[PDB]
């Protein structure tokens, strides 16, 4: 309410008491009515403020609100002047921040004053003297062109034009930037006439930071044109950035690669995308061979399907039988993640005479990311072929998976293990697969051996509860006697995952003896996992069992010489309300 | 009479453990429009061959190592047809320092030919990581596998430059402004000898060809924007403010207005940038060297210190007051009287640091006598400033070090002049509550509410890569020091 | 021990497995609950028999998540560190508050020694100042942290046979009764018999030598040889020492380093290691590689250094 009191606070000699002074700057604004801060407030912004950078970060922050706190979305264009400021500030993060906010306000501005306050506001920055300026110019012409008269809009395409030509490298790359999301609001023979060749020259700048950038503004321009005149205006400036000399543009091909086959349409696919593809593949950079092999999915998920099985097999199906034997590691990692999904493409004979050997020289591979990339695709091909073939051809090559030397392959094995054993019966997984599941009990590598114990939850819902009793419960009880103590609460940490899904008699008879006997265990660890299992496995036996054989065995663990033996037994008195 | 600091090649500081060694670091994919056919037998000689056949002869030697052949992806490939190029580079070498008159107009197009096809090329993708985890200067170096063959064609290029018989406007023609351009883009390379050679080439270009000099300032700054406010990232920034060094000691003494807003807009906004430590030495020599120029600068320049002084990053405020004391060194008066509180405002603050580093080194201001020459003449409202800072921590500190470097600085302050003054406990304890006036009407506006020294430095214990190490040292430097360049 | 003060400390466990910090008030009073557990500990802390052995863990938070996932989760598995915890890493902040925050809850359980980058001055050369810096704003935590490293325990002695500590050996120290004579609530000393504790190595030179890393000695097979038979100890377990395969042995199996920071600085390639010793005292070495990182690696503008 006093102006000359708060004048003082934000143009005090501390750095930090501006900061929060100026942070809170709506609050203030609260306090002043809606007319009295368009007359000091406001001019205060716009005349006496520049600082630290920090300072002018938190303004431009909070101006992007101030819609309301001004009078409304008809004096919305006293915000301008401060902003424009902002939006020629050395600092990126604040002229980032104030073209942000200056996008926020446009869109409360009338379509009358957007031509006399937002515009002249635009033509401002775009001829600055400093790039800073110009660059902020480019993302301002997107929302304020479809709202404005057509004799203003065409000079916002001159305007837009001398930014796409500037002299410095740092507005022609902040243009080629938002090509694309300006061309997306321009009528279409607009397009066909103006943003063509300016999208043009921006693809043979002489700097290929430049050039890579009209590489992705291909992809919005592409599909805002009809398929007649693609071939004549977007499709050789396509064909020259995929020849180009930079890897850096060639890189931005290969991964805009399946937007542009959604865009061109399928049948320029075949005739120039397809090629453009064969040749990235077999690029000279190793970076842009795995930007490609990212792609080789979803590039013939796409294809026009009269001729999909043909172009895989005569021309992609030879280019990715010598990725999988490339030098560089990315490129084997990249493709080994998506070679498994076009499986269902060729077909269940395709599958077993071409891609059944690729899939087997990967499962072999020398890295560790190839190994479980391929892995963790194993059920799309589990659909394709049957599970006579699976169990086959690929069957020796997961039991050899399952003693690898890196414990993250392993465990994408026990994650594959109940979806495999579901389907192979139980007839066939106690004879060939049932030692690979409890070997993984025992793994030196705990994370392996809290999978191997949820993986028992998921393999005894598969074959149920006597299964369970006649085959696993006395392998899992026999490690009770272990003399490594991380092998011995291993027995407790499988106990409490099979309670719950081998019901209350297989737990109280054949589980609940086993955990009352390690109660007087030497190490302390043991100790109280034995009163967290019976917490755990508590409320599955009856009231009987719970005062007779679980409550004298948890009050004299309370008794006991370690701290967290006697927290954890007294804490499972509680929660078994036997207190 | 000063030349700027050459740059070094390794930059790390490799005590650490030497016994654990690398794989060479090679390079993974080769080049782009490389030939097809490269067969090559040897030519005869140029210093055996008659006085009359010599400049044909010498064109179709460099008619020859314009081939480009394959040292990444197989390494012995065609060294039969290796070794012709590089018996034949070497060749030509000497053949440029020794004999005079050599150089027709006919030879210029095909040296600038040569050079454009073996050196002018698309960088591979940097070998290192990036991120905000990663020291910037414990990054290493990639050497190019083609350095057997790209040497020879920088030591001819070279030669060929400070040939007394060079006629710069014969070659203006043929090293234009795409031939400039193309080689600033080369000074991002990985490998320091190349940057070495670069920095030689384009002090040469730039003394010589008087029409590119504008260019070269201007597509020098283009760097700078990007790597100031893009990409943070550029492996050649030691060696172009080098030989802007260089080009600064040369300027003209009615400073233009050119360049001072490169001082002020490009040299100033450097030191803010997170791998400043690389490239410091060479900067706080551009910036002195200003300052030197124009002395009227000196009030712009360190209330630009000032404006990006750092605070969540030690190291570099070690080098903020490392270079603030060479701009003091250097001040006038005049120009003293005229930013000191500003500036002791800020040394207050680093006195007294937590950090033993920052706060040893502003104390080691009070041993410079030329800044306690000024300080004696302003002692009325310098020392206000300064003895809170230094006896509200006199006992307060971890380090019995700064214990005695602050008392020694305080009874500098009582000699200097008897202001002995206990006015510190009244102007602390009413500003306690000073800032708890302003902080109950800071409440007072929610009542209106309405419509809602081994170990004194960071070493790298990273395992040494001793065939790259050897081989930068085994690297001869193209000249030790850039000499000025006058403007015209 | 007060049940309503364990629920929150918890909570800061939980909330710290998640790599987020904690606030400026929590830390200091977590490190003045852990400072009244460390000082009625000795010089040489007595550790039980089944207890798995760790070494430098640098800030890399993610592998020390990646150790938890190979040697078992915290009040499971009994746990030993040996000091240098808080530098060369992007997340030295929450790796030192996870591994008091333990020691706080679990006293019995884990045992963390004192390294030579828990003093005040090591810190402050490396990112570890500069951590506080730009994750509080301030250098109060920076204090309440390198405050309570005084009271970290120098030495280890599991079982009676085993002795665990960060660096090495001395020529001041013959005996295991001379490390309970030492004075170890002060800042890490330049000289004498507790900077060498944390600052030598083993090397094969016989007899002491000059200690390249400027602080601290070098002890050959002949002096670990002969300060295993005066105290009564068949291993002498270490750190402090990047090693390629994660564990080395030296000195005719006398002495053993135990590296558990798998690429170290982000930059090294090596595998990591910890020591599993069983009940009966035979120890077992996993090695493990890094995490795999995952998130999104986009072009972040970082926030500029003269931002507070
Ligand atoms: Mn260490
Ligand atoms: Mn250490």
């Amino acid at each position: 309410y006093p102006i000359a009191v708060l004048i003082d606070e934000l143009r005090n000699e501390d750095v930090q008491l501006r900061l929060n002074s100026i942070k809170k700057l709506s609050t203030i604004a609260l306090a002043l009515g809606v007319e009295r801060t368009r007359s000091e407030l406001l001019p205060f912004l716009t005349d006496t403020i520049y600082d630290e950078d920090e300072v002018l970060l938190a303004l431009a922050e909070q101006l992007g609100t101030f819609t309301t706190l001004v009078g409304g979305p008809e004096y919305v264009h006293c915000l301008l002047p401060p902003l424009e400021s902002l939006a020629t500030v050395e600092e990126t993060v604040v002229r980032d921040k104030a073209v942000e906010s200056l996008r926020a306000i446009s869109h409360e501005h009338s379509p009358s004053d957007l031509e006399a306050h937002f515009v002249p506001l635009v033509k401002r920055l775009a001829g600055g003297d400093w790039f800073t300026s110009r660059t902020s110019a480019c993302g301002l012409f997107s929302v304020c062109y479809p709202r404005v008269s057509s004799a203003v809009k065409a000079e916002l395409r001159q305007y837009f034009r001398n930014l796409c030509s500037d002299d410095t490298p740092m507005v022609r790359r902040a243009a080629a930037s938002k090509l694309g999301e300006f061309a997306k609001v321009l009528e279409l023979d607009n397009v066909k006439s103006e943003i063509i060749p300016m999208f043009s020259n921006l693809a043979s700048d002489e700097q290929d930071s430049v050039r890579l950038l009209a590489v992705e503004a291909c992809v919005n321009i592409a599909q805002l044109l009809p398929q007649e005149d693609l071939e004549a205006l977007v499709m050789p400036t396509l064909r020259q950035a995929a020849e180009d000399k930079s890897w850096r543009v060639r890189y931005m091909v290969a991964d805009k690669f399946t937007e542009l086959q959604k865009a061109v349409g399928p049948e320029i696919t075949k005739t120039d995308l397809v090629p453009a593809f064969q040749n990235l593949m077999k690029d000279c950079e190793a970076e842009v061979r795995a930007a490609a092999s990212h792609k080789v999915k979803e590039f013939c998920e796409n294809l026009s399907a009269d001729c999909r099985e043909n172009v895989i097999m005569s021309q992609i199906l030879p280019c990715i039988k010598e990725l999988v034997s490339d030098a560089n590691q990315h490129v084997k990692s990249a493709l080994a993640s998506v070679i498994m999904g076009l499986s269902p493409i060729l077909g269940k004979d395709n599958t077993i005479e071409h891609l059944l050997p690729l899939f087997l020289a990967q499962l072999k591979d020398e890295c560790p990311e190839v190994r479980l990339n391929i892995i963790s695709n194993l059920d799309c091909v589990n659909e394709v072929i049957g599970i006579r073939q699976l169990s086959q051809s690929l069957l020796p090559a997961i039991v050899e998976l399952a003693e690898d030397a890196k414990w993250r392959v392993r465990l994408a094995i026990i994650e594959y293990m109940p979806l495999l054993a579901g389907q192979l019966g139980v007839e066939f997984f106690d004879e060939k697969l049932n030692s690979l599941c409890m070997a993984w009990l025992v793994d030196h590598v705990y994370a392996i051996r809290e999978a191997a114990t949820s993986n028992l939850k998921k393999l005894v819902e598969k074959f149920g509860k006597e299964w369970a009793h006649a085959t696993i419960i006395p392998k899992v009880l026999a490690m009770s006697g272990d003399p490594n103590y991380l092998h011995r609460m291993t027995t407790l940490f499988c106990i409490n995952v099979l309670s719950e899904v081998c019901g209350q008699d297989i737990t109280t008879k054949h589980m609940l003896p086993t955990v009352l006997r390690m109660a007087g265990d030497p190490v302390a660890n043991v100790r109280f996992n034995v009163a967290k299992s019976l917490q755990k496995i508590g409320p599955i036996l009856d009231n009987s069992t719970l005062q007779s054989e679980v409550k004298p065995i948890l009050e004299k663990l309370t008794q006991d010489q370690d701290v967290d033996v006697k927290y954890f037994a007294q804490e499972a008195l509680t929660v078994l309300s036997l207190a | 009479n000063s030349t700027p600091p050459p740059t070094q090649l390794s930059k790390i500081k490799y005590s650490g453990g030497p016994q654990i060694v690398k794989k060479e670091r090679r390079q993974s994919s080769s080049r782009f429009n490389l030939s097809k056919n490269r067969e090559l037998q040897k030519l005869p000689a140029l210093k055996d061959s008659p006085t009359q056949e010599r400049e044909e002869l010498f064109i179709q030697k460099l008619r020859q190592c314009c081939v480009l052949f394959d040292f990444v992806s197989d390494p012995l490939s065609d060294l039969k047809f290796k070794e012709v190029k590089r018996a034949g580079l070497n060749e030509m070498v000497e053949y440029i320092t020794h004999s005079r008159d050599v150089v027709t107009e006919a030879i210029y197009p095909e040296a600038v030919t040569m050079f454009s096809v073996n050196l002018f090329r698309t960088l591979p993708p940097s070998s290192n990581p990036t991120g905000a985890e990663f020291d910037p200067k414990e990054d290493e170096p990639t050497l190019e596998a083609a350095w057997p063959h790209l040497q020879l064609v920088y030591e001819f290029f070279l030669r060929f430059l400070e040939s007394p018989d060079f006629q710069p406007n014969i070659a203006k023609k043929y090293i234009d402004q795409k031939f400039v351009l193309a080689l600033l883009d080369l000074f991002d390379s990985e490998d320091p000898r190349e940057r070495d050679f670069l920095k030689t080439i384009l002090h040469r270009i730039y003394g010589k060809f008087l029409g590119l000099r504008a260019y070269i300032r201007r597509q020098i700054n283009h760097i700078f924007y990007r790597f100031i406010y893009e990409t943070e990232h550029h492996n050649g920034i030691a060696e172009l403010l080098e030989i802007l060094g260089s080009i600064i000691n040369g300027f003209a003494l009615p400073l233009k207005e050119e360049h001072k807003m490169f001082l002020i807009r490009v040299l100033l906004p450097l030191h803010k940038v997170k791998s400043l430590s690389v490239y410091h030495p060479q900067l706080a020599y551009c910036v002195v060297q200003f300052l030197e120029k124009e002395s009227s600068l000196t009030e712009p320049v360190i209330v630009g210190l000032l404006k990006f002084w750092p605070k969540t990053h030690s190291p570099k405020e070690v080098m903020f007051l490392n270079e603030l004391e060479e701009i003091l060194d250097v001040i006038e008066p005049s120009e003293f009287s005229k930013v000191m509180e500003p500036l002791f405002r800020q040394l207050a603050k680093c006195v007294s640091s937590p950090h033993f580093q920052v706060a040893e080194r502003a104390l080691y201001y009070w041993n410079n006598e030329y800044i306690m020459s000024l300080i004696s003449d302003n002692a009325a409202r310098v020392l206000p400033i300064m003895f809170p800072a230094l006896y509200r921590n006199s006992k307060s500190h971890w380090n019995k070090t700064i214990h005695g470097l602050i008392y020694n600085a305080l009874k500098l302050f009582m000699e200097m002049n008897q202001k002995l003054f206990d006015d510190c406990t009244q102007q602390y304890k009413a500003e306690k509550q000073k800032g708890r006036f302003r902080m109950k009407e800071r409440e007072e506006m929610w009542q209106k509410i309405e419509e809602l020294k081994v170990l004194l430095r960071r070493k790298s214990e990273l395992p040494q890569d001793v065939y790259t190490i050897k081989a930068l040292e085994a690297h001869k430097r193209a000249e030790e020091f850039l000499t000025a360049s006058q403007e015209a | 021990d007060e049940k309503v003060f364990t629920k929150e400390l918890d909570q800061w466990i939980e909330q710290l497995n998640e790599c987020k910090q904690l606030s400026e008030s929590q830390v200091k009073s977590l490190c003045e609950k852990a400072k009244e557990i460390l000082t009625k500990e000795s010089n040489v802390q007595e550790v039980r028999c089944p207890v798995t052995v760790c070494g430098d863990v640098h800030g890399q938070f993610h592998d020390l998540m990646e150790l938890f996932r190979i040697g078992g989760k915290s009040p499971d598995t009994n746990y030993l560190f040996m000091g240098d915890y808080v530098d060369r890493g992007y997340y030295s902040v929450e790796t030192v508050t996870l591994l008091v925050a333990l020691k706080v809850r679990y006293r019995e359980r884990i045992t963390i020694l004192r390294g030579n980058h828990e003093s005040r001055q090591i810190t402050q050369v490396y990112g570890f100042y500069d951590e506080c810096l730009r994750k509080y704003g301030n250098a109060n935590v920076w204090k309440y942290f390198t405050d309570l490293f005084d009271y970290l325990p120098l030495t280890a002695l599991v079982d009676g046979q085993i002795f665990c500590l960060h660096g090495g050996l001395s020529p001041s120290i013959d005996t295991l009764d001379h490390i309970r004579a030492l004075d170890r609530l002060q800042e890490v000393p330049h000289e004498g018999p507790m900077c060498d504790l944390l600052w030598s190595d083993p090397d094969d030179r016989g007899g002491w030598g000059i200690s390249p890393r400027g602080a601290g000695y070098t002890f050959g097979q002949d002096i670990s040889e002969t300060f295993n038979h005066a105290n009564g100890l068949t291993l002498v377990s270490r750190a402090h020492q990047l090693v390629m395969e994660g564990y080395n042995w030296c000195h005719d199996r006398n002495v053993v380093t135990i590296f558990s920071a798998p690429n170290y600085c982000y930059r090294c390639g090596n595998q990591a290691a910890i020591m599993e010793l069983d009940d009966t005292l035979k120890y077992s070495f996993l090695q493990f590689d890094p995490a795999p990182r995952r998130g999104e690696p986009h072009v972040t503008r970082r926030t500029p250094d003269y931002f507070l």
